[PDB]
């Protein structure tokens, strides 16, 4: 999910 | 956990710090916007928010704290709420208007869209009824990104995750109280008054999901543009 | 113009609530266990019609209720009435692990759920949130305090009296806490609590009044007409 | 017109 990238930076 | 070792003033501190910016739209007074043109520079800006309100999200006290698995979930469940109560805290001095951004103030008379324009303009009108104070709304707005979700996540290691968010929620409340004593209220008034403060998130939950099924019909006309992100943050609710 | 309500002693709204209460219906009598839609949400429309008409005379017998104009007693009950069958459910519930007791001859569990399409989702919130009570140990008098809360506050804003009352039934909650023993800290810590509870609450009844929705759209169980306009209200 | 209506009277 690109929510979970944003979050993982 | 740091989250739990802060006080009262250093949580409404960090808070605050962490506040997101105020972002503009793309309007423009001299060209014509259409319902769905209209609609495109919400959906442009939301998406744009919701940028910033993820990295805002890694600033509020123990969210870090999580799994990555329990941050997603968080953030999937509560997004629109967080949204909302944003938008109602930018208008609450514009009574009758929506502040969407500094270049964008409607009121309800500028598509199906009034309905839940009306709740948002009541939200704000009880903020404004209460003078609800930027301390408070910051504890408010962090209480939505950590209980939203709490209750639709195993094991009893993911129990011990659930109970991790207890203790950040309850800390949270004695923010609150510490505000309001500070204030000059009295026991009773404290404790009316963070019943008046959490019963809003009951309204702004109410709001969240009557807006996300506006959002899924949006999708399914395929007629205003919706961002990736926005897209998959919809189809976490699985309408 | 001024309403008894307010007038009332703590003590004395913990009475009015309780003596309030509806009564806990039985289901059909048949000892098959549903699992088929039909049969299932036969006897779940059913029971809830029949609650229904409890909760509509319950809610007269709620203190500053009736000071309201009918109109506005319609707007609340119309919003309302979901979130006040469901908690009341949970509340049930509370004592039965797993289960949802929907009444004494009708305990299901989630098995029962997941054989009916987008059900099994709304039953594992309801079973969270009967834990979360449990673990809690939440008290009678509390719930009452609680559903005359959601019975006021869901359609409030979607309009001072009410305020006012809303703030009473506050100090109620308070004040059995405090009866209870609990500490000045755990008083506002578990109001907090309870009140977080009512958000996830209003978040169940929006999905089951969609549920409910496709239900009527499927045009399989049959709805009878005041459970179609209570489900109308919400468009 | 309602049910409700009618059952909030009775
Ligand atoms: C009253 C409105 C009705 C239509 C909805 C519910 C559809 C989805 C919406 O929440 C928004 C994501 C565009 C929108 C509402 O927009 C917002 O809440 C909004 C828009 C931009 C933001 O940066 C923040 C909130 C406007
Ligand atoms: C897990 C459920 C899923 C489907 C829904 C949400 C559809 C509508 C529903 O609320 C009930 C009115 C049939 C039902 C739920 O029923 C109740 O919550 C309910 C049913 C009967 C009652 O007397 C009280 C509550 C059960």
């Amino acid at each position: 999910k690109i929510l979970h990238r944003l979050l993982q930076e | 956990s740091l989250a739990l070792s802060l006080t009262a003033d250093q949580m409404v501190s960090a808070l605050l710090d962490a506040e997101p910016p105020i972002l503009y739209s793309e309007y423009d007074p001299t060209r014509p916007f259409s319902e769905a043109s209209m609609m495109g520079l919400l959906t442009n800006l939301a998406d744009r928010e919701l940028v910033h309100m993820i990295n805002w999200a890694k600033r509020v006290p123990g969210f870090v704290d999580l799994t990555l698995h329990d941050q997603v979930h968080l953030l999937e469940c509560a997004w629109l709420e967080i949204l909302m109560i944003g938008l109602v805290w930018r208008s609450m001095e514009h009574p009758g208007k929506l502040l969407f951004a500094p270049n964008l103030l409607l009121d309800r008379n500028q598509e199906g869209m009034v309905e839940i324009f009306d709740m948002l303009l009541a939200t704000s009108s009880r903020f404004r009824m209460m003078n609800l104070q930027g301390e408070e709304f910051v504890c408010l707005k962090s209480i939505i990104l950590l209980n939203s979700g709490v209750y639709t996540f195993s094991t009893l290691k993911s129990l011990e995750e659930k109970d991790h968010i207890h203790r950040v929620l309850d800390k949270i409340t004695d923010t609150l109280i510490h505000l309001m004593a500070k204030a000059g209220l009295t026991l009773q008034q404290q404790h009316q008054r963070l019943a008046q403060l959490l019963l809003i998130l009951s309204h702004i939950r109410h709001m969240s999901n009557k807006g996300m099924e506006h959002l899924y019909s949006m999708k399914c006309k395929n007629v205003v543009p919706l961002s990736d992100l926005l897209l998959e943050m919809l189809d976490a609710h699985r309408l």
